[PDB]
């Protein structure tokens, strides 16, 4: 129910070292004796990007700001082809978060 | 008497050819284009 992709063989990384955390000078802290660091690979970036995707488009489409990337030597193209990329990444996020069936075409009667 | 004619000088009666007139303004807006776009990972065709 914590949710890998159905394509997933292995999906982990895990290490030990022996010394512990150590805080700051100068908070109400907390001196544990152990902790853990976590990095999440995961299509829910894809949420965020959407968001990117949608900012981007309305400011954009009206040309708002530009003048000033412009008019440090900036070309047009630039922020049309960094948004393509960002189409593409979209979707390199897409083609991941599915599951691994197979298949291709078009068919519409039996078999059997 | 007879002053034969006279007139005012000068103001609104020198400027009912000027109006002035008016203009046109315009958006401010394009698009992209997105034909040359496709996915940068790409391993699904691999099933061959």
């Amino acid at each position: 129910s914590i949710q890998f992709v159905d394509w997933c063989p292995t999906g982990f990384k895990v290490g030990i070292n022996y010394q512990p955390p150590t805080v700051v000078p100068g908070g109400d802290l907390a001196k544990v004796q152990r902790a853990v660091c976590m990095l999440s690979n995961t299509t829910a970036i894809a949420e965020a990007w959407a968001r990117l995707d949608h900012k981007f488009d309305l400011m954009y489409a009206k040309r708002a700001f530009v003048h000033w990337y412009v008019g440090e030597g900036m070309e047009e193209g630039e922020f049309s082809e960094a948004r393509e990329d960002m189409a593409a990444l979209e979707k390199d996020y897409e083609e991941v978060g599915v599951d691994s069936v197979e298949g291709e075409g078009e068919e519409e009667g039996e078999e059997y | 008497p007879d002053l034969k004619n006279v007139k005012s000088k000068i103001g609104s009666t020198e400027n009912l050819k000027h109006q002035p007139g008016g203009g046109k303004v315009q958006i401010i807006n394009k698009k992209l284009d997105l034909s040359n776009v496709q996915s940068k990972c790409g391993s699904k065709d691999n099933i061959k």
